[PDB]
């Protein structure tokens, strides 16, 4: 998972 | 010989470690407790945002006997940290901190909190590992993990070394078992680097300014639609390298002001803030 | 060179602190002695005193003291005390006996590294650190204005009764109980209380002079005086009703006062005379 | 000043304990553990536990390296398996001091990796030595400590202060009967039986035990008897001199099969502990 | 409570 | 047990  | 003692690093901070009651209206009733650290001497005081949501009186109480009507400054939901202010003259204690000591795996260390409301007690342990996640699954945050017994109220209290210099912010334990054994001595705390970071972004913004692009996941793809912040000059999937003047990561991203243009190869966008 | 350790303490201290059994003739039909509860005691003076907990030995038929060295005894009970959960054993020595190591004018301070000595759940003697996390501590619930040494060395049944000691093997509280009790779901992990050293000394000398703690009641329960619930008789001396007070036996206002003064002494109180009885 | 600390055992010792995984036909972790690099040769201890029914067994260095090993031994009775890895750039290996005797009181620290979270070190002290463990009749020696052991800190490793190997983490006393939760009560096989174990794993593929004809001083069982106890001895009766020695467990288990052993109160063979 |  |  990723949040940029 | 005199007895081997922390006694040194009681005395330098658990005077500036606080009891906290989040009190909410039923009348006035405590909803959850836990415990904070007064930063300095302008009355700041750090905290874990849990411990104090959906509050309607914050109270902050002081091993001196004082206690203070506190202000909610500004939280922050990926670190759970929450700054808090109480408007005491006559002076308040405050936490050793030394910016430039790099904790240990190994270094003896110190929980102080106020377990189940007992009144502050000091635990001791040591620093079990760096820079790791907790109990979510993956977020961009790394705890420090302990050994030091952390309980129900130690939320928001200080874990110091031996010498008293604020080594993080004590946070969670360690969940359930994988087959009914309650896990032992694996705790959490924030680092108090990050701890510090985050309290002066909380203070100046009255929050956290993230910077956001618009996709999700090196390489970029998602298993569910991406955001309307793609679209300034970027491609569907693949990978990145240089944006804004430097070499391919995360964190960096957050750390740029939303409304900025940032050139992004593989040529530029505009951060919006973190929804 | 050298692994940092606390032998020296362990050493020291260890050999005085005992296992402790609670054996009853009413326990199995055929009424052969069999334990009911266990232990830990430590070992006073040479004439055989030891010190326990009141709720490790309560209604016990034969009380079995096993030292480190092999020996084994019964010992008399020679007294208890509810209120602190203290309770004094006499063993009948010959050869001599291992007793622990006091400093009476060490005074225990928060962050002062300590060692619990006891037998967890009968496994033999065990050791495990912790320091001292708190001191005039409640620990209970309730009342029970008996100050407790609060510390994280791991503390689980069978400890009780046992040692609590500093770095250098001085004798700093009798473990009591571990705060294994979370009114609900949760366990709590490294909360345990103990008697501080020089309380249970004091309850020592009086359990073995009069066989029991013997307290003042003035008369009264609920600074300010009031009950909830009906006062007693010891209060139609020279006193009001439901009020505060400041001298009582020339010194400001106190508890723990009350109790220390012989029942039967005319004394000063005000806002003048009273009678002190034996806490009922 | 400078702030206490422990980190120098930790650099010296933590670089040699493996995270280990047991996976089981696809290939899934059925479960994990730890595991101490012994030697050069990249001969690994760890738990029987936590090795058995492998399909497949996996090892994983802090630095990042990950090698499938060989297992080349395991013991029921003490719960012990020797792995074996092939490097070659250099392994990381456990400080180990034969001559040092660990005492009651020492601090130590166990290094594992509990929970899957990763390499985690706890601090405690040894709490006893020469303990059967978490059940009797069987007994064994086992180092106790409460340096916190959780579930993954098994075939780990418990050193002092000076990054001194002194015992491998085994299990943990995890719940009394069917009542409350234990708290600071692990332990683990002392380093010495560990050495002496692995060098019969690494030699014999197993550990080879002298067994003769008794079970349950005095000689007599609350339960029957066995056959090779028919070489020339008695029934039910203590003895002295056996192998021109005076009275003897640990001994008779010390020699190999297919020996002949003279008893008294006169000769017979070793068979093997069944 | 107290109890004197 | 003596599993001699």
């Amino acid at each position: 998972v990723y949040w940029f | 010989m005199t007895p081997a003692s922390y006694n040194l690093a009681v005395r330098r901070a658990a005077p500036a470690v606080v009891n906290v009651y989040n009190r909410g209206l039923n009348q006035l009733e405590i909803r959850t407790l836990g415990s904070g650290v007064i930063m300095d001497q302008r009355g700041y005081i750090i905290t874990n945002k849990h411990v104090i949501n959906d509050a309607d009186q914050i109270i902050v109480a002081l091993q001196d006997g004082r206690v203070f009507e506190a202000l909610l400054v500004g939280s922050d939901s990926l670190t759970d940290l929450a700054v808090l202010k109480i408007n005491a003259t006559g002076g308040l204690p405050t936490i050793p901190i030394n910016a430039r000591r790099v904790p240990h795996i190994g270094d003896v260390v110190l929980a102080i909190g106020n377990p189940y409301n007992l009144g502050q007690t000091i635990t001791q342990g040591i620093i079990s590992a760096t820079g790791r996640i907790g109990l979510n699954p993956t977020g961009r945050q790394n705890f420090l993990q302990t050994d030091a017994s952390i309980n129900h109220g130690n939320s928001g209290g200080a874990l110091v070394n031996s010498l008293g210099e604020l080594m993080g912010i004590n946070t969670l334990s360690f969940d359930k078992s994988n087959d009914g054994e309650t896990p032992e001595g694996i705790g959490f705390a924030i680092p108090f680097q990050l701890a510090t970071k985050i309290m002066d972004k909380l203070i100046r913004d009255g929050r956290v300014i993230r910077g956001y692009i618009g996709i999700g996941g090196i390489v970029v793809n998602e298993v569910s639609p991406d955001g309307p912040a793609a679209n300034a000059g970027i491609q569907v999937n693949d990978l990145i390298i240089s944006v804004d003047n430097k070499p391919a990561t995360m964190d960096q991203v957050a750390e740029i002001r939303p409304g900025s243009v940032i050139p992004v190869v593989v040529l530029q966008v505009t951060i919006q803030e973190y929804p």
